[PDB]
């Protein structure tokens, strides 16, 4: 037979990238928001031009809806035996009933487990769609505060156009250097800014300071990293084992039932307005730059032996362009060496005539060319 | 219609997967063609056999 | 099997308008317990033929109660015991008690929700009794055809009655009736002419029989047993060698015609989707007002 | 939207559809419509 | 369970105290649109306002019991006429039956057939009556005896059909079959001879899911004498011109006169042969219409037992759409 | 980052139905929201695996499109259809119900892409194809240039201020190329047009109010194409994640190409011999 | 209701093969509650046209369980429209979600669970989507019309198909239909200024071959061209006919496919849920 | 309509105007807007 | 159905349909020499069998 | 699907002709040998315990 390798979500390294809270009334809530308020610092200039007041601003970000599901079909002959209706009094029908109920248990076991790998996948699907590429991001954080006049924006796009086509593949075009890899990884880990502070995380190493982020990859990249350029820091970590909670009761209740809204920290606002378990899990850490991050490859623990594609194999898209029959001007046709690709003696030289085809390489390297008579599909149509 | 043999078929467009010449070009020493099911030589007016 | 639709929050005011359409029908794509409003949407200026062809590859479903969060639908195809349900009549004329409804695109001048906050449009198909719909389609097509040959553009008899009141059949230029129906009239008139031509080509001497004693006798003999007046279909002339630029094999043309006619006949509805069984109410429901229905 | 705890009772019954002028908003559903039993709120979770 | 329909109406044609429950009722179209559609529907040569008059001679009333309609046709056994006449309470009833007969005979003459004027409801079970105003209630789906009548002598009911009109098919056609579950079809029979025409009603049961050829052979005499006397009063022209013969020899002619598109107004293209398809007075489809049927439901058994009647057995109401029978 | 996402899990609920059997269908509503001002995640795309699509050639056949008024003489265009569809795949064979390209047999490599052709005067400079270029010639796009840049010609080209355009047959409003590869001219077909995103300003409704919006938009734009054996057009609703920096720049890259097989030999050497030319590769794929 | 099909004694060489036929459809003749296997059985393959004509005269039934004594069934449509059941596909083309399915007799034969012990053989009909079943019926009936992977016709029933077809076509000719027949050149000229207009017309159109070869004069005004109008009547008649032309030659679509969880397209030889119509 | 008790403090400062494309609706003001002080409610004064 | 038909192009160089008209069609010249079911086998080993 | 098996065989054809011999073609890249052996050892999967 075969067992079922169970997996929980809080034990993964990925859990430190999100704060999970059960909210059993979510099926009731209309659009919910969160309110920020930030206050930019200012510095004092001098001389003629007048000073400026310190600026404030507010902002809100709204939620969005997602869901999971998993079918559970059970059969005909077996639903007859489970409920005792079709059951007969024998020493053989009882055994078949035992078999059917073991089937049902072994089925609900797999179905209920799926809601862990579900979130493990959902987190990657969410994080992957909100993250800009590193290339398009490093210089943008280098021209901050300056993108007012057109000339700065122009220089910015002229540097993006190079970054995107020079640094879009490391550790495949650079397998001889070691420090370039490390510098790129440090850049990646430092280009981002820390988010709000919450004390329910407490994700800590076995000894000291807390962790900072994750590094999810494929098994191949993790293997090429963990043997030449990166050194393991430890092999265990203390993580939380309990979820968060958010319930409406005894002050949010009246408000949500008569007005139509219910703040979360309502009790604290009230009592201010009127007077009034760390587990031990085996993960793999690493230190990069001056931060401590998880270093995971979830292709085996989850996503293995199923029918979904690992969401970290991206898709790059380039559009090529090549000119077909252009004829260079007069002063630009010239042989670099008098001994050219000299044709057979006695026949005219077909290297002087206007060209009418281009040759390029296929995916592997077999040559495949394009000539005019492939344009009949375009230049032979009433649309012309 | 135009007879296929007289008008040369093509250089590349012979090997396209559509024309009806590959169907009869499969030996370097022989030729194949459709012909009236009569005996040769026959009467003057080509029958519609 | 009740599906819900996520609703990207729009605005006040518009959500009231969305609440007003608590009875119409919407065409889902697949039976999943979740769907986004962006999915069930069609450009409300569209080709009538293609929309009527697409109505087959979908599932009908009626919009039950709506809330700022989501809206609930109930499919009509699959179902258990054919439970009752409410329906907002939206055709041009009322429908009585005890008949069958059919779903046709907005053949005449169109109405479409324009949810300017979410930047998408909706089409809600008309709800017509069976025979009246099968005749209204012919009405609009025949008017377009009479216009086509540039003859007398009006005859004052493009009107349809329903329970006394006379309906006017709005003028055929309002939204795009000169453009969103061209496809239908073309695809119908052409097939009709082709069928006639094929028949006459198979039986060349049909229209040279007795004006009252030959044609009727031929039809009655054909409907009856195997006499058939010999090969009533005379042997057509032998075709060309299929590379001559003027080859015409009549039988392959008949084959294509059979196929196209069957396909066009199936993509026209006229197979009832529901039946009004109103009870405890005014026996005749006017347009715009809900009406109890049981799915067929 | 409808009330929870009535404050005081009204003393004399009267036909209401006749005295529509005295009021600003008016709504007379036949019996037990759907909008009554919808408890759908909306609320901000965090402030920072 | 089964679901019902209630329709308040006038005690004109179906009179729910006169008959006991368990007999099919029909819904009658508003006559205004019939009278209107006539104006464009009656064929050439015939009268084009005679249905107007026939209706005006019978003066909402919406339902009509089949027990009443079968009497106002050709086929009927006079026992049922006597029953309808002497057993209906209502005033002036025989006169109304006569006028209704004239109405239906006008309907077929004007080529607006009654099958396009009578949708079928289920079998009635209950009613409350004021003075000349009733509210009948009939089933619409499910089996009849899922209902509950307020008789208190026989809570449930059955389905009763006048045995004079019930025409069996299988035992008629001699299929050699064995009676199992059989369908049930209400069929109409038209006959068209100007000023000498009538309508025949029947209720047909069989295992045949598709009537078609079955009626085409069953009603052979009707179709025969209807296809030939149907085009009457239509002026046909003289002998058809030889130009009417659609030329076929010219399709695969390599050498023939030809004309590309885009030069068809009045160019030097007069060399094309003329062909005038000329069809004026021949038998159209509405001319050869002889019968129409509609599926009613499924049936176990039919027993005959008393005025003669025919009690159904486990009738399951499943109403279908109408059907033409012309070919 | 240490806390990048708030994440609320609802309450599970079971929906039961009948289907030979009894289909229990779980579900669980859940929601999320970013809670960091500024970016909280970033990726690098380190390695490279095999190109999922082939990089060969496939002449697009316009005879699958409608909207072009056909020629008067029916013999003329019947001859056209008979002489272009011959031996050309993705020819619209009249298979029932669709008149669509037939299902090929056997696949060399990944789904074969589609190619387009744009008329262009012969005196066009060649140095315009060495670096990254725009098939139009007017390099307008969006990132560099306000509105009124895409089609105006009284304002010099941004990328080459010397001249106004580099291909008058493909830049003017209502020009030749425009009438074929534009959004609002109803001449699209079932085949994917690789240049559809270069002659379309329809995003004028979607004006940009920040470069960060464009940065975040790329690397997450839904896939326009399909996954069949060719590059067919796909309904926008389904979609799939794919990254493209071309939609940000409206620019293309020249591959390793040359005008004769004799110049693509392992001793590369000279890049311009005679009338024939060679173009080094300058793409994100130097290796 | 559950049709019960009884079985004779069977050799283990074919009982185990019959077990594999759990989602195919058979054709009874009468709907009694009980029926022996010998009754529901069709002869070996022959005259696909005759067989397709026979499916109209009998109502189908799909089987669900196969016990060593008893084999159940379910009468497909007699009073129900939502009895969601499962039946396996056996046609070449894979049927996708959304569309209806129609029963068609098998081609080439070779699909016969020939039972030797019982001395009989069954031919379960294949299941095709509507769009392709229509085309197959078109091809076969046209081939039958030609005779005045493919079996030849029999000249005894092909005439019946020809008769049905020619009747349904004859009754299209109306004094209004000639009015439409008059604008063939006015249609061709319209199929030139635009693209879609030309697109709707086929290639071997069998009408473009006519509009460019024969001129027809203005139509004769019919009797009483003031009271009534004929084009409308002819078009209504044509709609009424074409809505029911496909079934009269083949078979009505019997069930539409609905699947709640599985992958949309189901391949040949694999069971897939369904609801009947 | 600002908040009274922030649930949590933001850790990092960042130029917020350039990243304005991340939020749904927002508004800056120079200093000390006047609207945010006078807050007026709406109260129903009895049910019957 | 890919090995012998010649309506579907070469699944390796899809420009053309076949690169040798004398060794691809059924019953071609080169085929009648080294096919398995055609019985021209000798004692020597045949690489292209 | 077809598009996946396509790339798969197109990669197999390339792997067979580049890595069909180690320890005799790459004796310098002493790391490459260890990498190949670790790939070999981890490429299979455990059996019943």
């Amino acid at each position: 037979c075969s067992t079922l390798s169970l997996v929980r979500f809080l034990e993964l390294g990925l859990s430190v990238a999100c704060v999970c809270t059960k909210f059993p009334e979510l099926s009731y809530v209309a659009e919910g928001t969160i309110q920020f308020e930030v206050q930019q610092p200012m510095i004092a200039r001098d001389g003629p031009h007048p000073a400026d007041q310190p600026v404030h601003n507010y902002m809100i970000k709204r939620l969005d809806r997602r869901s999971l599901n998993a079918a559970f079909s059970i059969a005909v002959e077996a639903l007859g035996l489970i409920s005792g209706e079709n059951l007969d009094g024998t020493h053989i029908s009882s055994a078949m009933r035992l078999r059917a109920i073991q089937q049902l248990a072994r089925n609900v076991q797999a179905v209920l487990d799926s809601f862990e790998r579900g979130t493990a996948d959902q987190m990657l699907r969410v994080l992957m769609e909100k993250a800009p590429p590193l290339s398009l991001l490093a210089p943008f954080t280098l021209y901050e505060g300056r993108l007012a006049d057109r000339v700065a924006c122009a220089a910015l796009v002229s540097e993006l156009k190079r970054r995107v086509r020079d640094d879009t593949f490391f550790l495949t075009k650079h397998e001889r250097n070691k420090d370039a890899v490390l510098d790129r990884l440090s850049d990646l880990v430092n280009c981002t800014a820390p988010s709000v502070a919450v004390a329910r995380m407490t994700h800590a190493d076995t000894q000291g300071r807390p962790v900072d982020g994750v590094l999810v990859t494929t098994a191949g990249v993790r293997q090429r990293l963990l043997h030449h350029v990166l050194t393991l820091a430890d092999t265990h970590a203390d993580v939380p084992v309990t979820y968060g909670e958010m319930v409406i009761a005894n002050t949010n209740l009246v408000t949500a039932l008569v007005m139509g809204k219910a703040v979360s920290n309502m009790d604290d606002v009230a009592r201010y307005l009127l007077g009034g378990g760390s587990a031990r899990v085996r993960a793999d850490l690493v230190v990069v730059g001056d931060r401590l991050v998880f270093l995971e490859a979830l292709e085996k623990r989850v996503y293995q032996a199923t029918q979904v594609p690992y969401p970290l194999v991206g898709n790059l898209d380039v559009t090529f362009v090549m000119p077909l029959g252009v004829f260079k001007p007069a002063a630009d046709r010239y042989a670099r060496h008098a001994g050219s690709f000299a044709p057979t003696p006695g026949l005219p030289d077909p290297r002087t005539h206007p060209p009418r085809a281009v040759h390029f390489f296929n995916k592997d390297g077999v040559p495949c060319h394009v000539t005019f008579e492939h344009a009949m599909g375009t230049l032979c149509h009433p649309s012309f | 219609v135009r007879p296929r043999w007289a008008a040369p078929a093509a250089a590349d467009q012979l090997l396209a997967p559509g024309n009806a010449d590959l169907r009869l070009e499969l030996h370097p020493a022989f030729d194949f063609f459709v012909a009236p099911e009569v005996d040769v030589p026959g009467p003057f007016a080509v029958p519609q056999v | 099997m009740e599906v819900d639709i996520a609703l990207p929050t729009l605005s006040p005011g518009d959500l009231s308008a969305l609440q007003r359409c608590e009875g119409r029908v919407v065409f889902l794509e697949t039976l999943r317990r979740h769907a986004t409003l962006r999915e069930v949407a069609l450009p409300c200026g569209g080709d009538v033929l293609a929309a009527m062809a697409a109505y087959r590859r979908r599932f009908a479903a009626v919009i039950t109660r709506v809330t700022p969060h989501r809206m609930l639908a109930t499919p009509l195809g699959v179902g258990g015991r054919g439970q009752s349900l409410v329906l907002q009549n939206t055709g041009p004329f009322d429908l009585t008690n005890g008949d069958h409804v059919c779903l046709v695109p907005p053949l005449l001048g169109d109405e479409c929700l324009r949810l300017t906050s979410a930047n998408l449009e909706l089409r809600f198909p008309m709800t017509l009794p069976l025979a009246q719909a099968r005749e209204l389609t012919a009405r609009v097509v025949a008017r377009a055809a009479e216009t086509l040959r540039g003859g007398a553009p009006a005859r004052g008899a493009d009107v349809v009655f329903s329970n006394g009141r006379r309906y006017q059949l709005p003028p055929p230029h309002r939204d795009n009736a000169e453009a969103a129906t061209r496809s239908l009239v073309l695809n119908m008139i052409f097939l009709l002419n082709e069928g006639a031509v094929i028949l006459l080509s198979l039986i060349p001497n049909l229209l040279t029989l007795g004006a009252q004693d030959g044609y009727a006798n031929a039809v009655i003999q054909l409907g009856s047993a195997t006499r058939e007046l010999g090969q009533l279909v005379r042997q057509p002339p032998p075709p060309l060698p299929q590379d001559h630029a003027r080859r015409f094999c009549v039988f392959e043309a008949l084959e294509a015609w059979i196929a196209s006619a069957s396909r066009l006949g199936d993509t026209l509805g006229t197979r009832p989707v529901a039946r009004v069984c109103i009870f405890d109410g005014p026996p005749t429901v006017p347009p715009g007002e809900k009406a109890a229905v049981v799915e067929v | 939207r409808p009330a929870i705890l009535p404050s005081g009772q009204i003393l004399s019954n009267i036909e209401v559809h006749s005295h529509r002028a005295l009021f600003d908003i008016f709504k007379r559903f036949r019996s037990d419509d759907n909008n009554l039993y919808g408890a759908e709120f909306d609320a901000l979770l965090g402030t920072y | 369970r089964a679901r019902l329909i209630r329709q308040v109406t006038l005690a004109d044609f179906c009179e729910p105290q006169a008959e006991r429950p368990g007999l099919v009722v029909l819904a009658l179209r508003h006559p205004a649109d019939l009278a209107g559609a006539a104006y464009a529907a009656t064929p050439p040569g015939k009268n084009h306002r005679d249905l107007e008059e026939a209706w005006l001679a019978l003066d909402r009333a919406s339902v009509v019991s089949l027990n009443f309609l079968v009497a106002a046709a050709e086929n009927a056994d006079d026992a049922l006429r006597a029953h309808v006449t002497t057993n209906y309470r209502d005033r002036r009833t025989a006169a109304r039956l006569e006028r209704f007969a004239t109405v239906l005979r006008a309907m077929i003459r004007s080529h607006v057939f009654p099958h396009r004027a009578l949708h079928v409801l289920g079998g009635l079970l209950g009613h409350v009556t004021q003075d000349r105003l009733a509210s009948v209630t009939c089933v619409a789906r499910g089996d009849q005896e899922a209902a509950r009548t307020n008789d208190m002598a026989a809570r449930r009911s059955q389905v009763h059909v006048p045995a004079c009109a019930l025409m069996d098919v299988d035992r008629e056609l001699r299929l050699g079959g064995d009676d199992g579950l059989r369908f049930a079809y209400l069929v109409f029979v038209y006959t068209q001879r100007h000023r000498r025409e009538a309508l025949r009603v029947h209720v047909a049961v069989s295992r045949l899911p598709e009537l078609g050829d079955a009626l085409s052979f069953l009603l052979a005499g009707t179709r025969v004498d209807n296809a030939i006397h149907g085009t009457d009063e239509a002026d046909a022209p003289a002998a058809p011109a030889a130009a009417a013969a659609f030329p076929a020899y010219l399709f695969n002619d390599p050498r023939s006169a030809r004309c590309p598109t885009g030069r068809l107004n009045t160019p030097a293209a007069e060399a094309l042969p003329v062909w005038a398809p000329d069809m004026r007075g021949r038998a159209t489809r509405n001319s050869c219409m002889y019968a129409a049927y509609v599926r009613l439901g499924t049936v176990e058994r039919v027993v005959r037992r008393a005025l003669p009647l025919a009690h159904m057995e486990r009738f399951t109401w499943d109403v279908g759409a109408w059907e033409e029978c012309f070919f | 980052e240490k806390a990048s996402e708030s994440y609320f899990m609802g309450q599970m609920q079971v929906a039961r139905t009948e289907s030979g059997g009894l289909h229990l269908q779980l579900t669980q509503p859940r929601a999320n929201v970013d809670l960091g001002v500024g970016f909280t995640a970033a990726y690098a795309a380190a390695a490279l695996r095999a190109p999922v699509t082939d990089m060969g050639n496939l002449p697009q056949n316009l005879f699958a499109t409608r909207g072009a008024p056909p020629m008067l003489d029916a013999d003329a265009d019947d001859y056209l259809r008979r002489t272009v569809n011959a031996g050309n795949r993705l020819a619209p064979v009249p298979v029932f119900g669709q008149m669509l390209p037939q299902v090929p047999a056997g696949l060399a490599r990944g789904q074969q892409s589609v190619c387009e052709f744009i008329a262009t005067p012969v005196s066009v400079d060649l140095a315009y194809f060495r670096r990254a270029c725009n098939p139009r010639g007017r390099a307008a796009g969006e990132v560099h240039g306000e509105e009124g840049l895409m089609f105006d010609h009284s304002h010099a080209d941004p990328a080459h201020p010397h001249r106004a355009t580099a291909n008058p047959w493909a830049s003017q409003r209502h020009s030749y190329a425009d009438r074929l590869y534009n959004g609002q001219y109803n001449m699209s077909g079932p085949a994917y047009s690789p240049c559809f995103k270069f002659f379309t300003p329809a995003e004028a409704v979607a004006k940009s109010r920040g470069l960060a919006r464009l940065i975040a938009d790329t690397g997450a734009a839904a896939s326009p194409t399909s996954n069949g054996e060719y590059q067919f057009k796909r309904p926008v609703g389904a979609g799939e994640l794919v990254e493209d920096p071309c939609a940000l720049f409206q620019e293309a890259y020249p591959p390793l190409c040359a005008s004769d097989s004799a110049l693509l030999r392992t001793p590369l050497g000279a890049e311009e011999h005679f009338a024939q030319y060679l173009i080094r590769d300058e793409s994100p794929l130097k290796g």
